[PDB]
C-alpha cells in the first residue's frame, strides 16, 4: 500500500503517511511523555515536553506535531531527548506552587507522575515565585491558577469541542495568563469536562473538593442514564459511598466526555431518599411500616382487583429488568394497561418494528453523513453527546445542518428551515428547495425528536417525517444500508420498555381509568388524583421523594442506578449493564426482588429467582437485550412507512418548540436533578450572574 | 465558640450532635462527651490582617523548616484579602 | 491426549476403594473420638456427620481430585488420633453456634440484600 | 521550666490533667462526621 | 503412566472455599478503564478479575464501614482474556468478560490549524 | 557510574554463566533455561521430572558440591496454566557460590520429594503443602506446619482472601472457643497506588 | 501560633499508615479552608513506627512523648479528632522542644 | 562481606565437638569478637550524608520538601505510592546473629513486592532438634532447645 | 382463551430464518391490516433457533420454532395460531 517503513528504536515499523512520531512510538508501544497534546484536540506544541531526538538529525523535534517520513530511526531513550525532557520539566516546575498536599490534584497528576519518571530530583531555581490572582467561571469549575502550565487545552476544548470561545490567554511573556478577561461565567452543558483533560490542579470540580484522594477511592464501571445517550462513566466510591462519577472512554457512544448533569447530579442521590416502607394511618398520613405488612396491603388489593382494574406506569430511570417483572406480574391478572410517560404515535407499525423508534444511523454512525435534518428537537440540552458529534462531523467533516423548529443555539451553524410543521409537508412536496439540496447528498439523515411526539400531532409528524425518507429513498436510490430515518430519545428507560411491549403514552389510562394504579418511578405528574376515580390506589416504587411519593398510599423504596446491576437501552438500541457501586439506603431493595417477593404473597409466583434467570426471561421476552454491546439490527423501514400512510391526520398550526429553549432549563429534569444542590446552584448562577 | 445542642450537648467544631431520637446518646451517661473547646475557625478569625506593600507575598508560617511549605499569594484584587493556603493568615495591600 | 501424571490412583476404581478405606476408619474411629473428647453428641450423630461429610463432595469424576480429597481426609484422621485437636476443632463441625442462613426467596428478601 | 520555661500559647491547658481512666470524665469514643443520606419527610397534609 | 482421561478441569472441593461464595458470586473479568484524570495509558495493560460489590454499613460505634464478604477485596491480574476466563471455570466462578477496549487511530495535521476555507481553521491558539 | 549507583562485577558474571552453561551441557535431558541476573545470581529451569537427578548433581558432583539448602519455596502465578512455581536455593561452600533452582508445577501434578538429597527440605516441603497446595510424593510424613487444626484452604494462594473466611472467638452458652464467618468492623482500605507513566523502559514487553 | 490547626486533610499520613490505623474525612469548612471532619487513630492498630509524624509536610499530626497512658477498657483506645486535639493542647510544651531540638537531624 | 566487613578485622571462634558447651563458648567468643568490631567501627567513623543522594528512593530533608518543587513532589509520591523497584527475584542472606537469615524478595516492576519469602535458621534448628535429641534425657531437650538460639517469631513469621 | 401479543424471534443473517425473513418483507404489512390492534412484536436472535411465541389471556404462553420454514410454512402456522386452531 502506501503505507511507509519507520524506526523507533531500531525496530521497523508501517505507518500511514501524515502520522506524527508520537503516533509511531504508540503503535510500536511506548508513550511518549506530553503535557499539550490530547488526540481529541488540536495540535498545539506549546509544553515542548514531546521532545524527541531523530537519529543523524542535530536538533530535537516535537514528536506531537512532527509528521514523520521513510527512513527515520526515533531514539526516545538516547540521551539527548533525556536531557531535553528534564530540562522542560525543570523549566515547568520552575514557577509551579509547593501546593500538593493541598491540590485536589493529589495522588492523580500528571505534573507529579512525569517528574518523577521523566524530571530530575532536586531544583536549582534560588529566586522566588510567580502568583497569579484566582478566575471565576462558575459554581463547578474551582480555578486555582498558580497551578496553570499555560498548556492551551481548555482553551481548544472551549473553541472546538463545546464550541464556546468564552476562554483565551491575555498577556504576553512570563505574565500571560488563562481566563475570560472578565466576569463572566463559563456555562456550557459540557462545562466539567476541562477539569479532565486539564493535566494539574488548576481547574478542579469545585463540589468534590477536599473530599477524598485518588487512591483511597474504589471505581465501578457502570452506564448514566440520566438521558438516552447511554455515556459510559466510572462511578468512583469510597468506604461504601459515592466519591464522584468520572467519564469512560467508548469510542462509539461518548468518546471521552460526559455531560453537566451525568457529571455533577449524583448529590441528589443523597437527598429525598426512600428508605423504608410506607403506608397511610387513620389519620391518613404516611407512616413506616415493614415490608411484610406493606406488601401485604399491596396483594390484597391486586388480588381483590383483576382486568383492566389494575394498571401501571413506568418512570423514565427504570430499568427492564423491573420492567419485565412488572409486566409479568399483571400479566398473571390478566392486564395490559402498562404505560411510560412518554408518548409514542402507535399509528400504523408502532412498536412492532424496532427500526421505527430507533436512532438507526447511530452516533458512530452520525460522522458518515453529509447531511441533516433536525425536527422539533433541542440536541444540545435533550442529548449533549450527540449534539456534541453532530458538532465534531460539522467541524471535521463539513457536515451541513438544518433545523426545523424554534432558532436555539445548538454551538455551531444551521440553517433555519422554519418554525411551522407544515414546512414538513412542503419538503415532502417538492417545493422546497431543501428537498433538492438533500436530493443530491450521498449519505443523507434525518432527526427526529420525542419532544415533537409528545404534542398531538405526533401521528401526522411522524408521517410526514416518514414520507420525506420515503422521498429520499425513491428519488436518490438506495445508497446502501444507510438507514436515513432516525428517531432521538430523552429519556433512559424508554427504549427499553418499547421493546417489551409496553404501551407508549398515558392514554389508556385515561380512556379505563383503574382501581389500582403501580408508579414504578413515575415522578412526570401525567397522572394525577383528579383524573383518577375516588378510592383509588396508588403505588410508588422508587427511590426519591418527588411529585409522585405524597398521592400514593403504599410506597416501596426502590434502588437508584448506582446501587443495582441492571439493564438500559440508549437510543441506538444498544443494550448496557450497570454494576453495583454501593447498596440501597436503609431497608430499600431491588425493584425487580420488590416485585417478585409481591408476586409471590399474592399467590402469582413468578418464575425466575436471581438475576441471571431474570435475564433468561428478558431473553425470552426480546433476544436484543442480552446482548451487551450489539447495535446492528434489520432495516424494516419500508414496511413502517407503508403501514404510515393509512392514517391521514393534519398538522396544527402551532410552532415546534422544544421544552429545552434555554440552558437554565437543562439542569432540572428528572427526580435525581431535582434534588441536587449542584444543580441548584447552577440554575441559580444561570438565572443571574455575579 | 463552643454551643450547646437543643437536646443539652456541646456541638463538635465540625458540627456533630446526636439528635433527640438517636440512641447512641446512652454511650455518654455517667461519663462525658469528649468536646475540644478551642475553635480553630474563631481563633484564626480573630488574626489582623497583615499589611504588606508588594504585589506577591511569601508565606512559610513562621518558623522557617518549622512551618508550612513556602507558597507565594498574588494581591492584585482589592476587593478581599489573600489567603494563606496552610496557615489561614491573610495578607493586604495598603489601599488608600 | 489430555494426558496427565497420577497421584495414587490410575482409575476411579482405585479411587473408590480409597474412599472407602477412608470411610471404613473414620466409621471405626467415630465411637473412639467421641468418649475420648468428652463430646455431647453421641456416635449416632458423628457417624450421621461423617456421612455428611462424605457425601458432601459426591459429585467429584476426577481421580487426581478424588484422592487428593482421600489424602487430607486421612490427613484429618490423623491429626485425630494423636489428639492433635481439642474439643472445639471436633466441634466446628456442627456449627452449633451459628444462627440458622433461611433458603427461601422471601427470607433471604426480608434479611437484606444478599441474594 | 524555671530556669528556660516552655514558649507560652493560648490554646495550651492551664492545668493539667491525670489520667482520668475508670472516672466519670473518661473518654467515650464516638464519630464525629454527620449524616450521609438524608431521607424524605412526608407531607402533613392528607391527599383526600 | 498416563491416565488420558477427557474431562474439564474443576477444583472446586479443594480451595476451601465455603458453598455461599461460590455459587452466588459473580466474577468480572475485564480490562481496566484509563483514568481520565491522566494521560498515561500504562494500568491498561493486563485484565483485571474482581467480585461484585456486597453490602457495606456505618459501624456503631466510632462510624467505620464495616463489610461481611471476604472477597470485596480480591483482584487478580491476568496476561490475556483466555488465562482469566480458564482461572474462573477452574475455581468455579460464574463469570462475565467485557472485550478490551482500545482507543481508534486518529490523524491529526498540524496544517488543518490554519486552513485556508476548510472550518477546522483555529481561532486562537 | 557515581557512588547512588551499585557497582557491577564482571568477573563473577563471567564464572555464573561459565558454570551455567557446563551445568546445562552435562544435564541436557533436564535443564530447559539458564540465567544469570545482572547482580550476579545464577538461576536454573528444569522440567518437574528432573528434581532429584539435578539436585543430586548439584550437591554430588566434585565440581558443584551444592552441600547445603538454604532456603525452599513456593510462587504463585495465576495467570500461568502451570500455577506454582517451585524455587530451590543452593550454596556450596567449598566453592563459596550459590545457586537457583527452579520447577513448575499445577494443583493436581506431584512433585517428587528431595528429602532423600536434602534433609533440611523436610520441613519446607510441608511448609509448602501447608501454604499453597502442592503434594510433595514419597515424603517421610506430609501434614500441615503453620495453620490451625482443620484449617479449610491454603492461605498463600493468591485467590484467598487476607482476612480468611471464619474467625475465632469465646461463646459462653457452649463455654469454649467457636469459629464463625469472618465480619469486620472496618473493612480493610483497598489502595490503588499502581501508576500509569511507566518507569522502567528496559522491561517494555511487546503491544503483541 | 495563631491557633489554627495544622492539619490540612492531605491524607499523607493515612496512606503511610502500615498498619491502616489512621481514617481521614474532611470537607470544605465554613471560610473555605481545607479541614478535617473526622480524624481517628486506632492506638489498638497502631505499632508506634513513627511513619505519620514524617509523612505530614507541616508537622500536624506529632507522636508525643507521653507513655503512661493505659486504659481500663477497650474503647477509649479508640481516638477521634477531639482526643489528639485535647492531646496537643495538653502537651504543646515538651512536645514544641522536642521538635525543636530535633528538627536539625530530619 | 556485605557492607564494611571486608574493612573490619576480627576472629570466628571454632568448636572441635560440637555439643552444648562449644556452642556456648563460641557464643561468648562472638560476643568478644562483636566488641572488637564495635571499638573498630567508633574508631573509623567517616563523615558524609546517612542516605543515599536519589530523591527518587530515598525522601528527602524537610528543609527542602518545604522549599523545593521537586522535593516536595518527590517527598508526596515516596510516601504515597512508593519507589518502584525493576521486576526480578533476589535471594540475600546476612550472618544474623542466629545464623544465616535470608529473603528471597520477587518483584513485578510495581511500587509493592510479588513475593517475600523469609529463610529464618530457627526453622531448619527445629527441625533437626528430632535428630540432635535422640537417646537423651527428658532435661537434657530444653538444653538443647536453648543451644539451638530458638525465636519462635522467626520460625513461625 | 384470547390471544394479547404475539412475538417472532428471527434471526437476521442465518439461513434457517431466511424463509422466516422473507414472510415479512412480502405480507407482514397485510397481515398488520387483519389485526389493526394485536401487536406483533419482531426481533433478532443471534445463533439460535427462530420461534414465534403467542401469549393468551392470564400469562399463558406457547413457542413454536421457525427453523427452515419457508414463507407458506410460516404463514400457515401463523393463521393456525391467532385462528385458534390447534
Ligand atoms: S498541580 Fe500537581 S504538582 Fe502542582 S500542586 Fe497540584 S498535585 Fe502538586
Ligand atoms: S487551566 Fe489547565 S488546561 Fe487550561 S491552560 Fe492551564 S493547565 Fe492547561
Ligand atoms: S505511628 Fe501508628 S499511626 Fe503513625 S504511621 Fe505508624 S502505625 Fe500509623
Ligand atoms: S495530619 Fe499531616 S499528613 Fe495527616 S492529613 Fe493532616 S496534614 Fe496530612
Ligand atoms: S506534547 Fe508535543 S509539544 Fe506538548
Ligand atoms: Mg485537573
Ligand atoms: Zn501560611
Amino acid at each position: 500500500s502506501n503505507l511507509i517503513e519507520v524506526f523507533v528504536d531500531g525496530q521497523s515499523v508501517m505507518v500511514e503517511p501524515g502520522t506524527t512520531v508520537l503516533q509511531a512510538c504508540e503503535k510500536v508501544g511506548m508513550q511518549i511523555p506530553r503535557f499539550c497534546y490530547h488526540e481529541r484536540l488540536s495540535v498545539a506544541g506549546n509544553c515542548r515536553m514531546c521532545l524527541v531526538e531523530i537519529e543523524k538529525a542535530p536538533k530535537v523535534v516535537a514528536a506531537c506535531a512532527m509528521p514523520v517520513m521513510k527512513g527515520w530511526n526515533i531514539l526516545t531513550n538516547s540521551e539527548k531527548s533525556k536531557k531535553a525532557r528534564e530540562g522542560v520539566m525543570e523549566f515547568l516546575l520552575a514557577n509551579h506552587p509547593l501546593d500538593c498536599p493541598i491540590c485536589d490534584q493529589g495522588g492523580e497528576c500528571d505534573l507529579q507522575d512525569q517528574s518523577m519518571m521523566f524530571g530530575s530530583d532536586r531544583s536549582r531555581f534560588l529566586e522566588g515565585k510567580r502568583a497569579v490572582e484566582d478566575k471565576n467561571i462558575g459554581p463547578l469549575v474551582k480555578t486555582i491558577m498558580t497551578r496553570c502550565i499555560q498548556c492551551t487545552r481548555c482553551i481548544r476544548f472551549a473553541s472546538e469541542i463545546a464550541g464556546v470561545d468564552d476562554l483565551g490567554t491575555t498577556g504576553r511573556g512570563n505574565d500571560m495568563q488563562v481566563g475570560t478577561y472578565i466576569e463572566k461565567m463559563f456555562m456550557s452543558e459540557l462545562s466539567g469536562n476541562i477539569i479532565d483533560i486539564c493535566p494539574v490542579g488548576a481547574l478542579t470540580s469545585k463540589p468534590y473538593a477536599f473530599t477524598a484522594r485518588p487512591w483511597e477511592t474504589r471505581k465501578t464501571e457502570s452506564i448514566d442514564v440520566m438521558d438516552a445517550v447511554g455515556s459510559n462513566i466510572v462511578v468512583s466510591t469510597r468506604t461504601g459511598e459515592v466519591m464522584r462519577i468520572l467519564p469512560r472512554m467508548h469510542e462509539d457512544i461518548n468518546e471521552e466526555w460526559i455531560s453537566d448533569k451525568t457529571r455533577f447530579a449524583y448529590d441528589g442521590l443523597k437527598r429525598q431518599r426512600l428508605t423504608q416502607p410506607m403506608i397511610r394511618n387513620e389519620k391518613g398520613l404516611l407512616t413506616y411500616t415493614t415490608w411484610e405488612d406493606a406488601l401485604s396491603r399491596v396483594a390484597g388489593m391486586l388480588q381483590s382487583f383483576q382486568g383492566n382494574d389494575v394498571a401501571a406506569i413506568a418512570g423514565g430511570l427504570v430499568d427492564a429488568e423491573a420492567l419485565v417483572a412488572l409486566k409479568d406480574l399483571l400479566n398473571r391478572v390478566d392486564s395490559d394497561s402498562l404505560c411510560t410517560e412518554e408518548v409514542f404515535p402507535t399509528a400504523g407499525a408502532g412498536t412492532d418494528l424496532r427500526s421505527n423508534y430507533l436512532l438507526n444511523t447511530t452516533i458512530a454512525g452520525v460522522e458518515e453523513a453529509d447531511v441533516i435534518l433536525l425536527v422539533g428537537t433541542n440536541p444540545r440540552f435533550e442529548a449533549p453527546l450527540f449534539n456534541a458529534r453532530i458538532r465534531k462531523s460539522w467541524l471535521h467533516n463539513d457536515l451541513k445542518v438544518a433545523l426545523i423548529g424554534s432558532p436555539v443555539d445548538l454551538t455551531y451553524r444551521y440553517d433555519h428551515l422554519g418554525d411551522s410543521p407544515k414546512i414538513l409537508q412542503d419538503i415532502a412536496s417538492g417545493n422546497h428547495p431543501f428537498s433538492q439540496i438533500l436530493k443530491e447528498a450521498k449519505k443523507p439523515m434525518v432527526v427526529l425528536g420525542s419532544s415533537a411526539l409528545q404534542r398531538s400531532d405526533g401521528t401526522a409528524i411522524l408521517a410526514a417525517v416518514s414520507n420525506i425518507a420515503q422521498n429520499i429513498r425513491l428519488s436518490s436510490g438506495v445508497t446502501g444500508d444507510w438507514k436515513v430515518m432516525n428517531i432521538l430519545h430523552r429519556i433512559a428507560s424508554q427504549v427499553a420498555a418499547l421493546d417489551l411491549g409496553y404501551k407508549p403514552g398515558v392514554e389508556a389510562i385515561r380512556k379505563n381509568p383503574p382501581k389500582v394504579l403501580f408508579l414504578l418511578g413515575a415522578d412526570g405528574g401525567c397522572i394525577t388524583r383528579q383524573d383518577l376515580p375516588k378510592d383509588c390506589f396508588i403505588i410508588y416504587q422508587g427511590h426519591h421523594g418527588d411529585v409522585g411519593a405524597p398521592m400514593a398510599d403504599v410506597i416501596l423504596p426502590g434502588a437508584a442506578y448506582t446501587e443495582k446491576s441492571a439493564t438500559y437501552v440508549n437510543t441506538e438500541g444498544r443494550a448496557q449493564q450497570t454494576k453495583v457501586a454501593v447498596t440501597p439506603p436503609g431497608l430499600a431493595r431491588e425493584d425487580w426482588k420488590i416485585i417478585r417477593a409481591l408476586s409471590e404473597i399474592a399467590g402469582m409466583t413468578l418464575p425466575y429467582d436471581t438475576l441471571d434467570q431474570v435475564r433468561s426471561r428478558l431473553e425470552e421476552v426480546s433476544p436484543n437485550l442480552v446482548r451487551y454491546d450489539d447495535v446492528e439490527g434489520a432495516n424494516y423501514f419500508q414496511q413502517a412507512n407503508e403501514l404510515s400512510k393509512l392514517v391521514n391526520q393534519q398538522l396544527l398550526a402551532d410552532p415546534l418548540v422544544p421544552p429545552q429553549l434555554t440552558i437554565k432549563d437543562f439542569y432540572m429534569t428528572d427526580s435525581i436533578s431535582r434534588a441536587s444542590q449542584t444543580m441548584a446552584k447552577c440554575v441559580k448562577a444561570v438565572t443571574e450572574g455575579i | 465558640g463552643v454551643r450547646t445542642s437543643p437536646t443539652g450537648e456541646k456541638v463538635t467544631h465540625t458540627g456533630q450532635a446526636y439528635d433527640d431520637g438517636d440512641y447512641r446518646r446512652v454511650r455518654f451517661s455517667d461519663r462525658q462527651k469528649e468536646v475540644n473547646e478551642n475553635f480553630a475557625i474563631d481563633l484564626i478569625a480573630e488574626q489582623p490582617v497583615s499589611e504588606v506593600g508588594s504585589r506577591v507575598i511569601s508565606c512559610d508560617g513562621g518558623g522557617g523548616a518549622l512551618g508550612h511549605p513556602r507558597v507565594y499569594i498574588n494581591l492584585d484584587k482589592e476587593t478581599k484579602t489573600g489567603t494563606c493556603g496552610y496557615c489561614g493568615l491573610q495578607f493586604r495591600q495598603p489601599h488608600h | 491426549g489430555t494426558s496427565v501424571k497420577p497421584i495414587f490412583s490410575r482409575d476411579m476404581n482405585e479411587a473408590k476403594r480409597r474412599v472407602r478405606e477412608l470411610y471404613r476408619a473414620w466409621y471405626r474411629e467415630v465411637p473412639n473420638t467421641v468418649h475420648l473428647f468428652q463430646l455431647d453428641i453421641s456416635v449416632k450423630q458423628g457417624r450421621d456427620k461423617v456421612r455428611e461429610m462424605f457425601m458432601k463432595n459426591a459429585h467429584v469424576t476426577d481421580p487426581r481430585v478424588v484422592d487428593l480429597l482421600v489424602i487430607k481426609g486421612k490427613m484429618e484422621l490423623e491429626e485425630t488420633i494423636n489428639v492433635w485437636k481439642q474439643r472445639t476443632h471436633i466441634m466446628r463441625f456442627f456449627h452449633e453456634t451459628e444462627a440458622p442462613r433461611p433458603t427461601d426467596f422471601l427470607s433471604k428478601f426480608y434479611v437484606g440484600h444478599d441474594p | 521550666p524555671t530556669t528556660k520555661p516552655p514558649t507560652a500559647r493560648k490554646y495550651i491547658w492551664t492545668n493539667h490533667k491525670f489520667n482520668v481512666s475508670g472516672t466519670p470524665q473518661q473518654y467515650v469514643p464516638y464519630s464525629t462526621t454527620r449524616k450521609k443520606i438524608q431521607e424524605w419527610v412526608p407531607p402533613s397534609t392528607p391527599y383526600k | 503412566q498416563l491416565i488420558a482421561v477427557d474431562e474439564k478441569l474443576d477444583i472446586t472441593t479443594l480451595t476451601g472455599v465455603p458453598e455461599e461464595h461460590i455459587k452466588t458470586r459473580k466474577v468480572r473479568i475485564f480490562v481496566p478503564a484509563r483514568n481520565n484524570m491522566q494521560s498515561g495509558v500504562n494500568n491498561t495493560k493486563k485484565w483485571k478479575m474482581e467480585f461484585d460489590t456486597r453490602e457495606r454499613w456505618e459501624n456503631p460505634l466510632m462510624g467505620w464501614s464495616s463489610t461481611a464478604d471476604p472477597l470485596s477485596n480480591l483482584v487478580l491480574t491476568f496476561s490475556t482474556k483466555e488465562d482469566a476466563v480458564a482461572f474462573a471455570e477452574k475455581n468455579g466462578w460464574s463469570f462475565d468478560v467485557e472485550e478490551r477496549k482500545v482507543p481508534k487511530p486518529k490523524s491529526k495535521s498540524y496544517g488543518a490549524n490554519f486552513s485556508w476555507n476548510k472550518r477546522t481553521r483555529v481561532s486562537t491558539k | 557510574t557515581r557512588p547512588t549507583i551499585r557497582p557491577r562485577n564482571d568477573v563473577v558474571h563471567k564464572q555464573l554463566s561459565a558454570f551455567g552453561q557446563y551445568v546445562a551441557e552435562i544435564l541436557p535431558k533436564y535443564v530447559q533455561q539458564v540465567q544469570v541476573s545482572c547482580f550476579n545470581e545464577l538461576e536454573i529451569f528444569i522440567h518437574p521430572d528432573g528434581v532429584i537427578p539435578v539436585l543430586t548433581f548439584l550437591r554430588d558432583h566434585t565440581n558443584a558440591q551444592f552441600k547445603s539448602l538454604a532456603d525452599l519455596t513456593a510462587v504463585d502465578v495465576p495467570t500461568r496454566q502451570n500455577r506454582f512455581e517451585i524455587v530451590y536455593n543452593l550454596l556450596s561452600l567449598r566453592f563459596n557460590s550459590r545457586i537457583r533452582v527452579k520447577t513448575y508445577t499445577d494443583e493436581l501434578t506431584p512433585i517428587e520429594s528431595s528429602v532423600t538429597v536434602y534433609k533440611a527440605a523436610n520441613w519446607y516441603e510441608r511448609e509448602i503443602w501447608d501454604m499453597f497446595g502442592v503434594f510433595f510424593a514419597n515424603h517421610p510424613d506430609l501434614r500441615r506446619i503453620l495453620t490451625d487444626y482443620g484449617f479449610e484452604g491454603h492461605p498463600f494462594r493468591k485467590d484467598f482472601p487476607l482476612s480468611g473466611y471464619v474467625e475465632l472467638r469465646y461463646d459462653d452458652e457452649v463455654k469454649r472457643v467457636v469459629a464463625e464467618p469472618v465480619e469486620l468492623a472496618q473493612e480493610f482500605r483497598k489502595f490503588d497506588l499502581n501508576s500509569p507513566w511507566e518507569a522502567f523502559p528496559a522491561y517494555r514487553q511487546p503491544p503483541e | 501560633p495563631s491557633g489554627e490547626e495544622r492539619c490540612i486533610a492531605c491524607k499523607l499520613c493515612e496512606a503511610v499508615c502500615p498498619a491502616q490505623a489512621i481514617t481521614i474525612e474532611a470537607e470544605p469548612r465554613a471560610d473555605g479552608s481545607r479541614r478535617t471532619t473526622r480524624y481517628d487513630i486506632d492506638m489498638t492498630k497502631c505499632i508506634y513506627c513513627g511513619f505519620c509524624q514524617e509523612a505530614c509536610p507541616v508537622d500536624a499530626i506529632v507522636e508525643g512523648p507521653n507513655f503512661e497512658f493505659s486504659t481500663e477498657t477497650h474503647e477509649e483506645l479508640l481516638y477521634n479528632k477531639e482526643k489528639l486535639l485535647n492531646n496537643g493542647d495538653k502537651w504543646e510544651a515538651e512536645i514544641a522542644a522536642n521538635i525543636q531540638a530535633d528538627y536539625l537531624y530530619r | 562481606p556485605y557492607d564494611v566487613y571486608d574493612q573490619v578485622e576480627f576472629d570466628v571462634p571454632i568448636g572441635s565437638r560440637g555439643d552444648c558447651y562449644d556452642r556456648y563458648l563460641c557464643r561468648v567468643e562472638e560476643m568478644r569478637q562483636s566488641l572488637r568490631i564495635i571499638s573498630q567501627c567508633l574508631n573509623k567513623m567517616p563523615p558524609g550524608e546517612i542516605k543515599v543522594d536519589d530523591a527518587k528512593v530515598s525522601p528527602p530533608k524537610r528543609a527542602e520538601m518545604k522549599t523545593s518543587m521537586e522535593s516536595l513532589i518527590h517527598h508526596f509520591k515516596l510516601y504515597t505510592e512508593g519507589y518502584q523497584v525493576p521486576p526480578g527475584a533476589t535471594y540475600t542472606a546476612i550472618e544474623a546473629p542466629k545464623g544465616e537469615f535470608g529473603v528471597y524478595l520477587v518483584s513485578d516492576g510495581s511500587s509493592r513486592p510479588y513475593r517475600c519469602k523469609i529463610k529464618a535458621p530457627g526453622f531448619a534448628h527445629l527441625a533437626g532438634l528430632d535428630k540432635m535429641s535422640k537417646g537423651h534425657m527428658l532435661a537434657d531437650v530444653v538444653a538443647i532447645i536453648g543451644t539451638q538460639d530458638i525465636v519462635f517469631g522467626e520460625v513461625d513469621r | 382463551l384470547g390471544l394479547r401479543e404475539i412475538r417472532i424471534h428471527l434471526c437476521q443473517r442465518s439461513p434457517g430464518s431466511q424463509g422466516v425473513r422473507d414472510f415479512i418483507e412480502k405480507r407482514y404489512v397485510e397481515l398488520k391490516k387483519a389485526n389493526p390492534d394485536l401487536p406483533i412484536l419482531i426481533r433478532e436472535c443471534s445463533d439460535v433457533q427462530p420461534k414465534l411465541w403467542a401469549r393468551y389471556a392470564f400469562g399463558q404462553e406457547k413457542n413454536v420454532s421457525l427453523n427452515n420454514f419457508s414463507a407458506d410454512q410460516v404463514t400457515r402456522t401463523l393463521e393456525n395460531v391467532l385462528s385458534g386452531k390447534a
